[PDB]
């Protein structure tokens, strides 16, 4: 058994990650005190739950989780909150005043400060592993801290633990619940400093997921507690192959291996189905194929584009309920004959699948229906360049008149270091083109 | 970012001053002994940012009452709400300030403005968190104007890293005391456009024609137009003092609204206007939340572009109507928000309404058009400069003509640099 | 109110298609740049699909279809039909792509015998000629040829599909004629800009309409434009639209798309009908350009945004 | 279409379904930045402080 140490920085990171949380303890039976009773070797074991939870002595099971924040209201929630008990002091940092939506005042004036305690107490966590894998990461682009004091973090990573592997989940900035105009800015800022630290990358757009809530949910006005929900859900679909017996996507190299040919292009798009209201009376339980299929419109990606006017350069299936290989199969010969699925000459057409028969676990009191199989499709598509494009337009609209550069060099940053940010965007649009055309 | 320190200075600046303590007062369920008498802890969960809690559970506003004379500091003290404020925070002169500039910023107010000083530091050495300050006065008169952009001045110098906030009246000859408030206003601009984050322009002349236009008063006296005053200062802080995602400290709304250092002058606009039973709907706050007569300064809107802008909307209300109606105004009207910055309006939203009102919207525009506003005080300005007059008033206190000439083009480049940004494409 | 923008100032249809939004007083023309827009008559390269649907409280409409070029492009055209299997093909001319690919299954073929090139223009009889991107088609050596003159045509057709993939037939077509009789070994190329340069003898602009052309199949062959032609014309278009259905819909998608195709069809001596090439961008006949472009507004552009000439192709 | 790598447990199982074949800075440097930037800070912090005591100057000469 190999550990994982996960990482939340800033709001977002520290929400979501309370979410997956929550969804892991009731997913492996372990109760808000850490306690879980299917657990018989007390006190330490090497089971595939291991990798998220070391053992104590009076048997509770300890999230391997370090929280971040420059501010402490969000991770005071923590502290006082149902799983309080699951998590020890050292594990919570906090400080007084935070980044101000100021990536240069997160990674350069406020994380020069307490870049050291977290490496620290990230060391902590690192002693009690027989097997360090790595690390997953959890942060938003659009904040402060989320971005500038990420990015300092992924250096210093990749400094202590040069061969360990770091797996990213990163929130995509949107409108409809954006909190600061220069996200733009931010969002380019720290993929920059943060592209050649990071393996595989997962990003979630806040639109998706916004619009997921409203039609799939019947939400009028969805909040970070209804999308955090889900972001979790999608969480869980991906790393349950680390905390579950099986033999796809075992270790975090797998990831990259799976996923990721070329380095810079390692951000996989994640599609999931089915979305259910739990407020519906009655719901037809959809089957293999109609989820399968369902992984190739566009409404149930994670960030809307379209894969139809891009190649593909590796698909994951990973399907939780009631499936069986069958019926894998006969949904994917169906969708190979309507959908239209290039890939590039030089990868093979094929998917990679895994099947988990314990089907998902909702939250008590959610909004998510209960359902008897899910599927969440990895597919590293070079459509969700998209995403790039819009980001860097806005980059350019305002960087072009320099609104908001004076309060980045105030904090000791460097005109310089945007245009060199922008530059590493414009290769990254280059090389996707290259591979999608 | 927890604490913000409150200064209120001259006439204006502590009449409405105190106005705006009486109103969040209420807001907050503090009576004007400083004990708590609410009915919600939505009420007490940032009220650490406005109030020091005392020794019996009292709130006593982290407030700082400055003046060079004391006719209205009294005033204040025989108010309802003067009894809860810190006695050791009354820091007055006698000499007065004549309505010179010259007197509050180099000799009455130098004289004074070390004693202040020291309430300031000893109210932030027990600040958790400071924030920064916030100054209430006015421009046309002496000691607000002349001691209270000196007093900027020096707690930039002791706290550089910490928010500058102000609410400024602006001079109008609608509404004047002297004919010598052009010079004290353009003196004072300078001062702002270098030493603070924020500033809320505050139009006496907007104020007056709402009075008598809007709200059909005619003879509005300073307690009118405080009143509008009152209400504004309560709406551009509910941010700050409810919780929220949004703005929700002075540093991230300075980041969120100012695009560039010396454009911070901001149009704040309020809806419904007041002086009802029938409660407004969402798109009529919003409708009028954005029209030209609910602005707080004289400016047209669709005179200039909107660089910035920040909504508040205060009640309970179909928060999804909130975020229709606003998507609304900017499409139907996108030609005035610069297209170089996306997604320049920002919206948040609070369950608690002021008192009087079930539904209000606040606004917060940092336009273009904010240069009418410079470009009038610089006309009336130069008006009186171009023949030296009543200068004498002011080279008697040591000052010289270069002093005013240099403040002359410093305003005539804050216009040009607005008019570059108002074309620019 | 809605709003819309315009990036292709060059567009002679879509020219009048914002003259008459305009018009309506229902409709605001914003900045090209302006991304707070319901409708984009976008530009015809690198238009920016990406940035589409992404403005929350905007139902946003854009007049080309992403992935249309498949269609609309010489050799992208000849890799469709031929690998398509709902093509795979009685009405295309056998065709092969040629890089200065099928160019040793293009001599098979060689082993009637006259070609044509194309991407400047060369026919020949002898593929050597040819060969020293491009395509090689058959050249259709016994075309139908029109009397008074006995000279060559090709008929032009313009297609409308809008957001709900509704295939629409413009009813009035044009015949691009040439004023020159066709001679076996000017009269060749039907283009307007190369008639343009004995030209307007029997028909003004070399164009002749429907209601001509139809009276001439009368009397001349005892026939009608519609029984000998029009009803393979609709096969074929419905047939290429069809085949790229599933790749272009927007049925699904977060933003909308329609678009004005011009198909180019070659009638031969027995009456059968040829496809010779789609165009993305089309411009349309000088009198016909009222009819149309308001047949845009009322089948596109207002069924998505509120305030017949058309033959509906039914799937 | 090919099916390959069939893995099966209690949990569940995984394959492989194949439908055609193919045709860092050190430490030090990173001190070095974030000194660099400090020092901007603290530059253009005393120039601030330095325009203010020009200031100060300027209030005793009037
Ligand atoms: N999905 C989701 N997005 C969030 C959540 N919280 C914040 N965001 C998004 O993250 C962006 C803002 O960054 P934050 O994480 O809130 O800021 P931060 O990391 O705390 O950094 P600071 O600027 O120092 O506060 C916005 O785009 C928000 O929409 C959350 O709980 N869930
Ligand atoms: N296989 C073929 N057989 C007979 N004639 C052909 C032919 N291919 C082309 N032609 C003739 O050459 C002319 C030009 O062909 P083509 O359409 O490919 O060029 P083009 O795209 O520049 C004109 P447009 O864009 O208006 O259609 C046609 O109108 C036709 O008369
Ligand atoms: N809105 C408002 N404006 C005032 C009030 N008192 C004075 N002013 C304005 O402020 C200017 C005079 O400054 P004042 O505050 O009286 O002088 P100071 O005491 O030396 O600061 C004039 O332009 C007045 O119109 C008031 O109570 N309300
Ligand atoms: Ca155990
Ligand atoms: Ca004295
Ligand atoms: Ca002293
Ligand atoms: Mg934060
Ligand atoms: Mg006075
Ligand atoms: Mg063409």
């Amino acid at each position: 058994m190999r550990e994982c140490i996960s990482i939340h920085v800033g709001q977002a990171g520290v929400q979501i990650g309370n979410a997956c949380w929550e969804l892991y303890c009731l997913e492996h039976g372990i109760q808000p005190d850490g306690q879980m009773p299917s657990d018989k070797t007390i006190g330490g074991g090497d089971d595939s739950f291991n990798t998220f939870f070391s053992e104590t002595g009076a048997g509770k099971h300890v999230p391997r989780a370090v929280f971040v924040d420059l501010e402490p209201t969000v991770i005071d929630e923590v502290r006082t909150g149902t799983y309080r008990q699951l998590f020890h002091p050292e594990q919570l940092i906090t400080g007084k005043e935070d980044a101000a939506n100021n990536y240069a005042r997160g990674h350069y004036t406020i994380g020069k400060e307490i870049i050291d305690l977290v490496l620290d107490r990230i060391r902590k966590l690192a002693d009690q592993c027989t097997g360090l894998q790595g690390f997953l990461v959890f942060h938003s682009f659009g904040g402060g801290t989320g971005s500038g004091f990420t990015s300092l973090l992924m250096e210093r990573l990749s400094v202590d633990y040069g061969k360990k592997s770091k797996l990213e989940f990163s929130i995509y900035p949107a409108p409809q619940v954006s909190t600061a105009v220069v996200e733009p800015y931010n969002s380019i800022l720290t993929t920059h400093t943060t592209l050649e630290h990071s393996d595989c990358a997962f990003m979630v757009d806040n639109e998706a997921i916004y619009d997921i809530c409203r039609r799939n949910l019947d939400i009028e006005r969805p909040t970070y507690t209804n999308l955090n929900r889900l972001i979790s859900q999608i969480v869980s679909s991906i790393t349950a192959s680390l905390r579950f017996d099986g033999a796809l996507n075992v270790d975090l190299t797998e990831f990259q291996t799976n996923l990721v040919p070329y380095p810079r292009i390692h951000f996989p798009l994640a599609t999931y189905a089915p979305v259910i209201s739990a407020e519906k009376a009655y719901h037809e339980q959809l089957s293999v194929a109609e989820i399968t299929n369902a992984c190739f419109e566009p409404a149930n990606q994670m960030v809307k584009c379209d894969p139809r006017h891009g190649k593909y350069m590796a698909c994951c299936l990973l399907y939780r309920g009631d499936v069986v290989p069958k019926d894998v199969n006969a949904a994917i010969a169906t969708i190979k004959t309507k959908r239209s699925i290039q890939f590039v000459d030089w990868c093979p057409t094929g998917f990679k699948v895994g099947i988990n028969y314990q089907p998902p676990t909702v939250v008590p009191g959610g909004d998510l229906a209960k359902v008897q199989r899910a599927v969440c499709m990895l597919s590293n598509t070079t459509a969700i360049a998209e995403a790039w494009a819009r980001l860097d337009h806005k980059f350019d609209l305002m960087y072009a008149k320099r609104a908001f550069v004076h309060w980045y060099v105030g904090e000791g940053m460097e005109e310089g270091e945007f245009s060199e940010a922008r530059e590493d965007m414009a290769a990254l649009e280059k090389d996707y083109e290259e591979v999608g055309v | 970012m927890r604490e913000i320190v409150h200064i209120q200075a001259g006439q204006c600046g502590n009449q409405i001053g105190a106005k705006f303590w009486e109103v969040i007062s209420d807001e907050h369920g503090i009576d004007p002994t400083g004990s708590y008498h609410g009915d919600s802890d939505l009420q007490l969960e940032r009220i650490n940012v406005y109030y020091n809690e005392a020794t019996g559970n009292k709130y006593v506003p982290r407030a700082i009452l400055v003046d060079l004379e004391p006719g209205t500091m009294d005033s204040v003290r025989s108010g309802p709400f003067g009894q809860i404020f810190r006695p050791d925070n009354f820091v007055f002169g006698q000499s007065g300030a004549g309505n010179n500039w010259a007197k509050g910023h180099y000799t009455e107010g130098a004289e004074l403005v070390d004693s202040v000083l020291d309430v300031v530091r000893k109210e932030s050495e027990s600040c958790d968190c400071l924030q920064g300050f916030q100054l209430t006065h006015s421009l046309g008169g002496g000691t607000g104007s002349g001691m209270g952009t000196l007093l900027i001045s020096k707690i930039r110098e002791e706290y550089p890293d910490r928010i500058m906030n102000t609410f400024s009246v602006m001079p109008s000859p609608k509404v004047s005391d002297t004919v010598v408030e052009p010079y004290n206003a353009t003196l004072s601009v300078h001062q702002l456009v270098e030493n603070t984050d924020e500033t809320y322009c505050i139009d006496n002349e907007a104020l007056y024609d709402i009075c008598f236009r809007t709200l059909k008063l005619t003879t509005p006296t300073y307690g009118d137009l405080n009143h509008l005053v009152s209400a504004t200062m309560s709406g551009v802080t509910t941010c700050l003092r409810f919780p929220g995602q949004l703005n929700a400290d002075l540093r991230k709304l300075a980041v969120n609204m100012v695009p560039f250092p010396r454009l911070h002058f901001f149009m704040p606009g309020f809806a419904p206007l007041t002086s009802q039973y029938r409660a407004l709907t969402v798109p009529e706050l919003t409708q009028q939340m954005f029209d030209s007569k609910n602005m707080m300064a004289a400016c047209d809107p669709r005179h200039g572009r909107y660089l910035t802008v920040a909504a508040i909307f205060r009640g309970r209300m179909s928060m999804k109507e909130v975020d229709e109606q606003m998507l609304n105004v900017q499409n139907k009207n996108s030609s005035y928000f610069v297209e170089w910055i996306p997604n320049n309006v920002k919206t948040a939203v609070c369950d608690i309404p002021p008192r009087g009102l079930k539904m209000s919207a606040t606004f917060i525009g940092n336009s273009t058009a904010i240069q009418e506003l410079f470009k009038r005080i610089s006309e009336q300005f130069t008006a009186m400069f171009r023949r030296k007059a009543f200068l004498h008033w002011y080279t008697g206190e040591g000052m010289d003509e270069m002093e005013f000439t240099e403040a002359e083009s410093n305003m005539n480049d804050l216009v040009s640099e607005y008019q570059q940004y108002q074309d620019a494409t | 109110m809605y709003t819309f923008v315009v990036r292709d100032e060059n567009s002679s249809v879509y020219a009048e298609v914002s003259r008459l939004l305009l018009a309506t007083g229902q409709w605001k023309r914003l900045r090209k740049d302006n991304p707070r827009f319901n409708l984009m008559l976008g530009e015809r390269n690198r238009l920016p699909f990406g940035r589409l649907g992404h403005e929350p409280g905007l139902v946003q409409l854009v007049n080309y279809y992403r992935g249309a070029d498949k269609l609309c492009r010489k050799a992208s055209l000849v890799k469709l039909i031929k690998t398509s299997p709902e093509l795979s093909c009685t009405w295309f001319p056998e065709s092969y792509v040629i890089y200065p690919d099928e160019r040793e299954v293009f001599l098979a073929a060689y082993n009637g015998n006259v070609w044509i090139a194309k991407s400047g223009i060369l026919i020949s009889s002898e593929a050597s000629e040819l060969l020293d991107v491009h395509v090689i088609q058959k050249y259709l050596e016994k075309p139908l040829l029109l009397e008074p003159g006995h000279r060559k045509f090709d008929i032009r057709s313009w297609v409308l599909v809008d957001h709900l993939y509704n295939i629409y037939l413009y009813r009035e077509g044009v015949l691009r004629t040439s004023s020159e009789p066709y001679n076996s070994a000017t009269c060749h190329l039907t283009n307007h800009c190369i008639q343009k340069e004995n030209y307007g003898r029997y028909e003004e602009g070399n164009e002749m309409f429907f209601e001509e052309f139809n009276q001439y199949l009368m009397d001349a062959l005892n026939t009608t434009l519609e029984n000998s032609i029009l009803l393979q014309i609709k096969h074929i278009i419905r047939s290429c639209l069809m085949c790229i259905e599933p790749a272009i819909s927007t049925k699904h998608l977060h933003y909308q798309s329609f678009q004005l195709f011009g198909f180019d069809f070659m009638v031969d001596e027995e009456l059968k009908v040829w496809l010779i090439e789609v165009n993305g961008a089309p411009a349309c006949a000088q009198k016909l350009y009222a009819e149309l472009c308001q047949g845009i507004v009322d089948v596109a552009i207002s069924s998505v945004f509120p305030l017949s000439i058309f033959i509906k192709l039914h799937h | 279409m090919e099916v390959i790598e069939l893995n099966k447990c209690t949990s569940g199982q995984s394959f492989e379904v194949i439908l055609k074949p193919p045709s860092d800075p050190s430490l030090e440097e990173i001190q070095k930045k974030l000194e660099a930037a400090e020092e901007r800070r603290k530059y253009q912090e005393a120039e601030l402080l330095k325009h203010l005591a020009e200031k100060r100057e300027h209030e005793r000469e009037v």
